[PDB]
């Protein structure tokens, strides 16, 4: 019950970390859980309409919150809805200009080492790079 | 007969290309679509970089292009920007700091800056009073690099702003970002000094927020549209060609906005 | 580095082509500008009363001294001097500071006829250092450019460790932005310009 | 049942400053490395 | 430091059980200074077998010659910071 509520109270604001930091997917992930969305969707539904709407919408940003600023600036130009889908052809497309500068199997090499530095499952580097693959011809 | 004067700074072609297109097709070739490099009015500016010839980089929420998610934030996010020198000369920005380091002189840099920053606190209190809130926040890079810049900044904006009668928050650059991305209500006005973070921060906001079209005051006097992407773009571009006086095409293009943000020219 | 990432970092060049002419001639622009303001004002112009070349006049001084050899004698340094060693002294001091000042740092010759302070000794030393500094950053720097190593200077960093010492990857990632911009800019400028 | 943990405690990002490799490009270079060094801890503390 | 453990151990072997180290173990000392590229380390070793055993071998001579030579063209013969001038007031004394 002091979790949800913790996290309630953090998401709309009212409580700040102990040292200010940005409410970032980030940090709540770290400290609340991988799965703190689900958990949080689930203790909502014991509340109003009104706090069940602000609770939504506090995620929805959260999960916009996941990206840098710079990446937020450069693919959010047309709206948070179509984000993903930029970032992921942008990300795409750098990954098939470095396949045509240095090979493939440097590559191949490059894309493990920034999965497993940057927290993927095999399965989605696996498709990330048959994808980019598939793209350059 | 008339004239919109395009600039492009750092975009590409494929949106320059939409742009002239979405104006060709929507006026009909009553107003002509001349391009350059700085103008002063009926202009329409594309790219993130920041063109030649501006002061106040002023930012808002339109009621009618409102995200879902964003809906009923009203928040002002208006950047200080410096004059802008030719690219292979050194900014403003960045002189007014190393400068002083190396002991060279700083009058005449500095006479520039306090101007630019008066102008911008003018522009931002007049805007804080027009919605009525009581206290600016501020942003400042909280750099050691930048530590002369954003000293005179906030001895200049703040000063204006007390001199206005309201009060002024100083605060960071991430603290702010990361609190206009998720809490906006919680701000009402916020100013920006001049750097390239900030030029992120606003670019983040004013896409986040759905796509937006942001407005230029430069120095000549007057309002001068911006965008970055295809639907920034096709708003700014209905925005500017409402200014000159048309109101059906302007309310055209943007529910064509609204409805096919990367290919309005098509939809519409 | 709690969370999943929604992109992997690839390396920041988008400027595939950035001609390192196009480079060393901004950052030689922007030498000259900071040179300029620096200094203030080109003085103003002054006209020689005579004309003559510093060959000329070295040859002049060696001629002059050369008939006074037999006479000459030398002494120790605190006893008095003679009209010989005085008159030398003068002229090889005005000489180096000439040559110095042109650019001929000749250290052998200007340590011994343009040293009287422990000021000047210490000056002496920072412009021995200096010179053979920038000498050795030359070499060095054409060395790595006919290997084929970024002109800039890198780090020693490991990255997978930055990753996961750091929680979020914010700053993490503007710093290899940073520093994968940095390794792919030649820091250097036209110093025939600079020296003009 | 006594208390479980504050969860509104973050472990400070603990910054590290950025070693340079000691050659004549580092000394001719060393102020403008430091400021660098400097820079990104700044950056490391505040968070951007 | 491989150096360090091998000279603990003849430091041992000599003194707290009253054994001369023989060639072998000066050889096997040199031979990993030429191998870690501590020329210096590489000198007094050399040093050493030529006063005590019947001199150093040549190849490695000439092995710890060439890295010291490497080093000096490289320009890292000593460390950098040791180079840079200081003064009374320009010393940060930790």
């Amino acid at each position: 019950s002091t979790k949800m509520q913790t996290l309630h109270k953090l998401l709309t604001g009212e409580v700040s970390f102990k040292n200010k930091a940005p409410v970032k997917d980030c940090n709540i992930v770290h400290q609340f859980g991988e799965n703190w969305a689900t958990e949080l969707s689930a203790y909502a539904k014991t509340l109003p309409a009104e706090q069940q709407k602000i609770i939504v919408r506090q995620i929805a940003r959260v999960k916009l919150t996941r990206y840098t600023v710079a990446e937020l600036a450069a693919y959010c130009g047309d709206g948070p809805a179509l984000l993903d889908e930029t970032a992921r052809a942008a990300n795409i497309e750098q990954g098939v200009a470095f396949v045509k500068a240095k090979g493939v199997e440097a590559f191949e090499k490059y894309v493990a080492e920034e999965s497993t530095n940057a927290n993927w499952k095999p399965e989605e580097a696996k498709k990330f790079i048959e994808d980019v693959k598939a793209k350059a011809k | 007969s008339k004239q919109l004067t395009f600039i492009s700074a750092g975009a590409t072609a494929a949106v320059l290309q939409s742009a002239s297109a979405i104006v060709s097709k929507v006026a009909g070739g009553r107003v002509q679509t001349k391009t350059a490099k700085e103008a002063g009015r009926h202009a329409v500016v594309v790219g993130p970089e920041t063109p030649i010839g501006v002061h106040t980089a002023v930012t808002e929420v339109p009621k009618s292009a409102q995200d879902p998610l964003f809906s009923g934030v009203s928040t002002v996010v208006v950047r200080a920007v410096l004059p802008r020198a030719a690219p292979d000369s050194v900014q403003l920005r960045d002189a007014l700091d190393v400068y002083a380091s190396a002991g060279i002189d700083t009058k005449e840099e500095v006479r520039s800056a306090t101007e630019a920053f008066k102008k911008s606190a003018e522009v931002a209190v007049g805007k804080a009073k027009a919605k009525g809130v009581k206290r600016i926040v501020l942003v400042v890079k909280q750099a050691s690099k930048h530590n002369c810049i954003n000293e005179l900044f906030k001895k200049i904006s703040t000063e204006t702003i007390e001199s206005a009668g309201l009060t002024t928050e100083v605060v960071g650059t991430a603290a702010v970002a990361n609190q206009l991305i998720v809490n906006p209500e919680s701000l009402g006005v916020v100013l920006l000094n001049d750097v390239a973070a900030t030029e992120q921060i606003e670019l983040a906001f004013a896409g986040v927020v759905g796509g937006v079209s942001r407005v230029y005051h430069t120095v000549e006097g007057g309002k001068i549209s911006a965008g970055h992407s295809f639907k920034s773009v096709a708003l700014a571009v209905a925005q500017e060609l409402r200014e000159l006086g048309l109101s059906s095409e302007a309310d055209k293009v943007e529910a064509a906005a609204s409805k096919n943000p990367r290919a309005v020219v098509s939809a519409l | 580095i709690s969370g999943v990432s929604p992109l992997l970092y690839f390396p920041p060049t988008t400027t595939s082509t950035t001609n390192r002419e196009d480079q060393i001639n901004k950052n030689t622009n922007i030498a000259i500008q900071m040179i300029k303001r620096y200094k203030g004002e080109v003085p103003p112009h002054y006209t020689r009363k005579s004309s003559a070349t510093i060959e000329q006049v070295e040859k002049e001084i060696d001629a002059l001294l050369g008939g006074a050899e037999k006479l000459r004698k030398t002494s120790t340094d605190d006893q008095p001097m003679d009209k010989l060693t005085l008159m030398e002294r003068c002229l090889r001091h005005a000489l180096w500071s000439y040559h110095k000042e042109e650019g001929r740092y000749d250290f052998d010759q200007i340590g011994r006829w343009v040293v009287y302070t422990p000021e000047d000794e210490v000056k002496l030393a920072q412009l021995k250092r200096e010179v053979e500094a920038k000498e050795k950053l030359a070499a060095l720097r054409k060395r790595r450019e006919e290997e084929g190593l970024p002109g800039g200077p890198v780090p020693r960093i490991n990255w997978p460790q930055e990753y996961s010492s750091f929680i979020d990857r914010e700053p993490v990632v503007a710093k290899r932005i940073r520093y994968d911009t940095l390794a792919s800019t030649t820091l250097e400028r036209d110093e025939k310009q600079i020296e003009s | 049942r006594a208390d479980e943990v504050d969860y509104t405690n973050l472990p400070a990002p603990k910054p590290q400053k950025t070693v340079w490799d000691d050659n004549i490009e580092t000394e001719v270079l060393r102020k403008y490395l430091d400021g660098l060094s400097q820079y990104d801890m700044e950056e490391a503390k505040y968070g951007v | 430091s491989k150096f360090c453990a091998m000279m603990d151990l003849l430091e041992e072997m000599q003194h707290r059980n009253r054994l001369k180290p023989n060639e072998e173990s000066w050889t096997w000392v040199m031979k990993e200074c030429v191998k870690s590229g501590q020329f210096r380390l590489g000198y007094c070793i050399q040093q050493v077998m030529e006063t005590e055993c019947k001199g150093c071998p040549a190849d490695l001579v000439k092995a710890n010659e060439a890295n010291a030579q490497k080093a000096k063209t490289e320009g890292k013969e000593h460390p950098g910071h040791l180079s840079q001038q200081a003064g009374l007031f320009d010393v940060k004394v930790e």
